[PDB]
RNA sequence: UUGUUUUCACUUUCUCCCCGCACUAAUGUGGGGAAAACUGGCUUUAUUUCUUCAAUUAUUUUUUUUGCUGAGGA
RNA sequence: CCUAUUAGCUGGUUAUUUUCGAAAGAUCUCUCAGGAUCGCUGGAGUUGAUUAAUAUAAUUUUACCAGGUAGAGAUAAUGAU
RNA sequence: AUUUCACUCAUAUUAAAUAAAAUAACUCCAAGUGGGCCAUUUUUGGUAAGCAGAACUGGCGAUGAGGGAUGCUCCUAACGCUUGGAUAAGGUGCCUAAAUAUUCGCUCAUGAGAUCCCAUAAAAGGUGUUGGUUCAUAUGAACUAGCCCUGAAAAUGGAUGGCGCUAAAGCGGA
RNA sequence: CCUUCGAUGUCGGCUCUUCCUAUCAUUGGGACGCAGAAGUCUCAAAGUGUCGGAUUGUUCACCCGCUAAUAGGGAACGUGAGCUGGGUUUAGACCGUCGUGAGACAGGUUAGUUUUACCCUACUGAUGAAUUUUAUUAUAUAUAUACAUAUAGUA
RNA sequence: UGCGAAGCUAAGUCUGUUGGAUAAUGGCUGAACGCCUCUUAAGCCAGAAACCAUGCUGAUUAAACAAUACUAUCUUUUUUGUUUGCUAAUGUAAAAGAGAAAUUAUAUAUGUACCGGUACAUAAAUAAUCCUAUCACCUUUUUCGUGGCUAGCUGUGAGCUAGGCAAUAGUUCUUUAACAACAAAAAAGAGCACAAACUGUAGACGACUUU
């Protein structure tokens, strides 16, 4: 049981934060992320004026402090997507078929069509606050991208599991629509 | 339990140990209104607390399911059940015992404005390190195939503005009260003043 | 042991007590869900079975070894004299289920409808809503407000005029029927608009349009096993008889179970039976009812000799395709899906 | 229970009846002492019937006296009467039941001579 | 193998200095180093109703409420 | 009818309280569902004891023997190995 | 060797303790019984068995009472009828009389665990967590044993006795 | 060899239900000596299904064929007041071997009475009173009120 | 024999859903373990003929209940009572002040004021509290509120002011004190169902359907 166990998250600079009860609400540049920790026990502490908060643990085993820390990850994210949408570039691949992905309803709900010629749509509709655009530069890839790291990702990985092909080898069917590159803005 | 009629208000509380606490109260002679029972927890996963359920609804009579365990899963129900569960209901006192509580999902018609008490030594916050898994008994219940949930929440809702609205008032009435009492004080003789001041008031 | 062969159980377990409905006129279950963005409707409607005829319908199939062709369709006929509504029913949502606020009522109810609340009509006084019909407007408005604010389901007290149909019972069947459609205070001033005038079916259903159908079945009083469950016969050989179930069941529970088929009441039964289309929607102000396109001929629907068991429809009517539960005469409710 | 009224203590107030008697009416409530292996009554089972035992045995001193503190003798004739006329507090007489009514009488006429209590002066009254 | 000799290690701080210059869970702090004897310990001389005179045993004595019992008849 | 034949076998075998209270070992038995005889029990009785004794004890001390099971041994014997 | 005389051996602590040791011996008469069964410990046959067969002792039988939910044999303890007390085994969240006592740990289980006989679980695993031990350069190893997890599948529905319990009402202590 | 010998009707089929999963198929997956197809191993799964015949009293078995598949089991080796009675297990009879013989055969073959529900429950349907120490999720003109409502009878 | 309506009927005709939350599993963020990690932590996601709803049958399975329609007497107050089978009539599983309506989190809440956020208050052994009891009737003064009628009067509640006015039952034996029901006495207000005949959408008989 150790005593204390805390761990120091540097907000940046055009960052407005404002915990209360375990309900940190970082606002800036893009989006407005709010996000309760209320499950662990833990008295994460703001300091307005110099920069940083802390996060700190009275007592608890390993586990709590893993949990200290997995919840300062949490907020170092949350603070980079208020200053820097994330990035997840997800480049589509093909053998035969080339995948048609239409992107409607104000760059949510991506139809993923003709994945190895099925003449049939997967809709994946993105999270909340989650822009899914097409590629300005190379030909195959898609930006997912807005500010929660968690709903970005959660969407690309929906968008993935959309395409995977079934009853098939897939060491030999690589086709699919896989994420390249995790990034900032 | 010298009182006519104890609410209690379910809502933090651990279902059996609450259960517990209400079933001797009953015994001893006591009825009690069991209120706001969707909001009752278990102390398991929420998960887990479905699979027991799950498992309960399962074992009825192989032959005539008429009979055999009824599977009542609105949430004061259960509560009902498990205290059921701890009384000597098969006899004639138990039986007094059990129909002396009373359940309800929300807060009607007089139990609003009847005075809500807590049983502490069952309250979810008193009871489970917080780094264990609880939930909710309306939600497992829900997931159980109870329905009137939001319905309840929304009813719950609507309640508290009420409850809010009233207790301005109390807040106004015992401002005005305070006022009064400091303004009488000054007008009362000397020597009882000093003894009131003396004993708190 | 195990038994050597396998086969599916014999009746269906889903219809269970099967015991007689506790009246003629089936209930509706449960109404459709309300999409508060479409106009106010209602979703029911009483009708008679008068009989069945056949018809022929070109196909459109694509695909079908039957497309271009003409086919012969059995269907029924339901005689649908107008419903008249009488009341407005408020309902308001509970941990308890669905608990009324009040009833409102036209100021004038039917000599029919009154008949419903008399077992001896012919006896009796016919004091049934004397007094209600008097009562003042205000209280009824005062009602509406009060349902307006609380009630979030309203159903219509309606009944039919089993006195314009061959029938023998001036009685009239009241059902209550839901409406579905925006908001309460726009559902409630539907009610308002309708309430003391008729509704015809082509105010609640349309050609084509795909309709659950609820009526009690036929009787057939008490049944063997074998006619009300298809249970086997037994071999001719037997002693005792061949027309039951051999073993009820294994000695083990030590209790016969309730899933093992026996002798008892067969039909009579309430079922809904659902996606029956509506073929056509017939008019009593039409001399060329049964007529189409391709006939040409003024025909009226009623079969020469009249719907045997029945009588002569002379009302708008549904033609509905296939098969109804119950017999010439029954009630049936149709229901939209 | 125990039943005191003053220094008459009687342990038992209720009968000890037979086993069973009150399920077959041939098996009288006259106690009978259970043979038979398997009796549960023989073998003392908890809510049985209990068994008479010497245990429940009124004191020596108060045993025979009835409520009166007084012994209770029967008696069938005057000549009777006499040898409690030096033990009239002790002893209270019985008129036997078989008694013709006059000589009832004359006997109740002897016993208020005597000061003796006669505890069934109403009969044929 | 015991007693004994010496070695340097161990205490406080709301003290002070230097570095890190608010860096800390902390109304402070991480490291490095001083200071002193308020702290603590000891040595004394007295003092015990300012507060203490424990606990456990041995040996003794009494008390606050109190429940049940009254056999017998020398 | 002899005859109420015989049955080591089955069933039944009638008030109360008090007191004491077993055995299902053993030997022999055409014996193994039985019997006899010991054992254990009750009653009867006598001699005793009634003297904090001596007899006596499912007890222990103190002496004193008897032992070849647990263990141990295999470069002690036999038999393995 | 026997006999009769001598002289003299502790004794009220009684030729070592202790003894509701004479409630003893002995004789008589007779009853019932002579199918046994179970538990620890030792033990034979048998893969084993709630199997067959023995030894020591105690039980049951013949025996209720309190506990082990329940139970011929386990624990406590053997029974005249009462009042009061104070315990035993066992318990003390409720059922259920008594602790939601105190105190220190451990344990989360997507089929937890929960108390002799007893109503089942193993080999083998676990970068689950908790302590350790032995090693090396605040990390890397190897082990180790606690609880937990897997291993863990059977037929009516379902049983730590039930409800339930997770800052235990679980496991191990005090 | 614990229970049952003052009787628990002793095989199999027919019928009929339910349960199990140790999954044959179907749903969703994971692995491969998975290129595709086919299949093999395996996880959640017992929701749905698992047949027609020939021979045998058969269980079991073995073929023919369909099938998505023709998985395995239990329930007093489910089920005889449900049947059937082909078998085994009475009396008749035949053969074979054995026995001097009467007879035996866990050898073969044939002919051979299958009783009772009107009881309680269970189940199936069919009426049906009674229900104030009982009930209540509100009613009533923003306030009140469980120190309160609720007669009963028909529909 | 032939045909054979009607009624039954299959070998004839019609009809037989889509949500929630999951399992396996694949993933996401992401520690423990400066990296990695589907979680073999916390937190999430998609996902099955399974599960639970939806739908469907019953619902004297709930001794259940609601509303509506009509009806026979009902409501309030007072008094005395409940000390021929009957014709006057009593029972409480709980009265002694049975007093107490925020809400919410539990590693924090609640208000108040602005725009979930900010600032300021407030609670933090919270029923270890607060409320409410005893001042009897009286005459004499008056003061203030609430309910009725056309500023006054009556009634109730609270106060100040004056005057002593009562209670004594022999030491306690429940403190006869509550709630509900009823009976009588006065005083005040105001028709259905079954059967029967018919029916046949029903049916062993009831029941159901009708007239
Ligand atoms: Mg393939
Ligand atoms: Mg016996
Ligand atoms: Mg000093
Ligand atoms: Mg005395
Ligand atoms: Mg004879
Ligand atoms: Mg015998
Ligand atoms: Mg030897
Ligand atoms: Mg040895
Ligand atoms: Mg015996
Ligand atoms: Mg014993
Ligand atoms: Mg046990
Ligand atoms: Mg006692
Ligand atoms: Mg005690
Ligand atoms: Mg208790
Ligand atoms: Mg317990
Ligand atoms: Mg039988
Ligand atoms: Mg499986
Ligand atoms: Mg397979
Ligand atoms: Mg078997
Ligand atoms: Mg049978
Ligand atoms: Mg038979
Ligand atoms: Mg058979
Ligand atoms: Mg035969
Ligand atoms: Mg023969
Ligand atoms: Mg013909
Ligand atoms: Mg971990």
């Amino acid at each position: 049981k150790t005593i204390v166990s805390t761990q120091k998250v540097l907000i940046p600079e055009g960052v407005k934060v404002a915990i209360n009860a375990r309900k940190v609400t970082v606002s800036g540049k893009y989006g407005t992320l709010r996000r309760s920790f209320r499950h662990l026990p833990i008295d994460i502490r703001l300091n307005k004026l110099k920069k940083y908060i802390k996060v700190v643990m009275w007592f608890g085993v390993p586990d709590s402090l893993a949990c200290i820390r997995t919840v300062c990850t949490h907020l170092k994210n949350m603070f980079t997507g208020v200053t820097k949408k994330f990035l997840y570039k997800m480049r589509l691949v093909h053998a035969h078929f080339p995948i048609n992905s239409n992107i409607v309803d104000n760059n949510t709900r991506i139809e993923i069509r003709n994945y190895l010629g099925e003449k049939s749509v997967r809709f994946v509709k993105a999270l909340p606050g989650v822009v899914i655009e097409k590629s300005p530069n190379v030909k195959d890839e898609i930006y997912v991208s807005g500010a929660d790291i968690e709903n970005v990702s959660l969407t690309a990985a929906l968008i993935h599991q959309s395409v995977l092909c079934r009853n098939k080898d897939i060491r030999k069917f690589l086709d699919g629509i896989y994420v390249s590159e995790v990034t900032t803005v | 339990m010298y009182k006519k009629e104890y609410v209690i208000d379910c809502k933090g509380h651990l279902l059996g140990r609450l259960a517990s606490l209400i079933a001797k109260e009953l015994l001893n002679g006591q009825r009690i209104v069991a209120v706001r029972c969707e909001d009752i927890n278990i102390s398991g996963s929420l998960y887990r607390n479905k699979l027991k359920y799950q498992e309960f609804l399962r074992l009825r009579t192989n032959t005539n399911p008429k009979k055999g365990p009824l599977h009542l899963r609105e949430p004061s129900k259960i509560l009902w059940r498990c205290v059921r569960g701890m009384l000597p209901h098969k006899t004639y006192k138990g039986q007094l015992a059990l129909k002396k509580l009373k359940v309800c999902v929300g807060m009607p018609y007089p139990y609003d404005k009847k005075k809500k008490y807590v049983l502490p030594s069952a309250l979810r916050a008193f009871r489970l390190k917080k780094h264990r898994r609880y939930c909710r008994l309306g939600t497992l219940s829900s997931r159980v195939g109870w329905n009137y949930d939001t319905l309840v929440k929304k009813n719950e809702v609507l309640r508290k503005q009420v409850s809010k609205a009233y207790y301005k008032k109390k807040v106004n009435n015992l401002n005005e009260k305070k006022e009064i009492k400091t303004e009488a004080l000054n007008l009362i003789n000397p020597e009882q003043r000093q003894v009131l001041e003396n004993f708190g008031y | 042991s195990h038994r050597k062969f396998e086969r599916p159980r014999h009746g269906s377990l889903g219809f269970l007590p099967r015991k007689r409905c506790k009246r003629l006129r089936g209930k509706i279950r449960s109404f459709p869900k309300d999409d508060k963005e479409k106009p106010p409707h209602f979703t029911a409607f009483m009708g008679y079975k008068a009989g069945m005829t056949h018809i022929v319908r070109e196909v459109d199939k694509p695909g079908s070894k039957l497309h271009k062709k003409e086919i012969v369709e059995a269907c029924t006929i339901i005689e649908c004299a107008p419903m008249v509504v009488v009341g407005i029913v408020g309902y308001r949502e509970t941990p308890k289920g669905l608990r009324i606020l009040s009833t409102v009522w036209a100021n004038h109810v039917s000599d029919e409808f009154r008949r419903r609340y008399y077992k001896n009509w012919y006896k009796s006084e016919k004091k049934a809503f004397t007094k209600s019909l008097n009562v003042p407007e205000a209280t009824k408005n005062c009602l509406l407000k009060r349902i307006e604010k609380y009630c979030t389901v309203l159903r219509a007290i309606c009944h039919t005029q089993p006195s314009k149909t061959p029938l023998r019972m001036k009685k009239a069947h009241i059902m209550e029927v839901q409406i579905n459609g925006g908001s309460m205070k726009e559902k409630l001033e539907f009610v308002k608009e309708m309430l003391e005038k008729n509704l015809p079916v082509s105010t609640v259903f349309n050609p084509n349009e795909m309709i659950d159908v609820i009526s009690v079945t036929k009787g057939h009083g008490t049944k063997g096993v074998v006619s009300r469950y298809g249970v086997k016969r037994l071999p001719r050989k037997t002693h005792r008889g061949l027309r039951k179930v051999a073993c009820i069941g294994a000695w083990h529970p030590a209790r016969v179970q309730f899933q093992i088929p026996r002798h008892g009441q067969k039909g009579y039964f309430h079922r809904t039976e659902r996606n029956k289309k509506i073929y056509r929607i017939g008019l009593k102000t039409d001399k060329n009812s049964a007529s189409t396109d391709a006939d040409i001929t003024e025909k009226k629907i009623t079969p020469m000799g009249g719907f045997p068991h029945y009588g002569v429809v002379n009302e708008d009517f549904l033609l509905l395709k296939g098969c109804v539960a119950g017999t010439k005469k029954r009630p049936i409710t149709l229901r939209k899906n | 229970a125990v039943k005191k009224v003053g220094k008459i203590i009687k342990k038992r107030t209720k009968k000890f009846t037979r086993f069973q008697s009150n399920r077959f009416m041939r098996v009288k409530p006259a106690w009978r002492k259970p043979r038979g292996i398997d009796c549960r009554v023989r073998r003392r089972y908890k809510g049985t019937n209990l068994m008479p035992s010497i245990g429940y045995g009124s004191n020596k001193k108060t045993k025979f006296l009835l409520p009166n503190n007084k012994y209770k003798y029967v008696v069938k004739n005057v000549k009777e009467m006499e040898p409690l006329i030096m033990n009239h507090t002790k002893y209270c007489v019985q008129i036997a039941h078989n008694v013709s009514s006059k000589k009832r009488k004359q006997i109740i006429e002897r016993a208020k001579q005597m000061n003796v209590s006669v505890i069934n002066a109403k009969a044929r009254l």
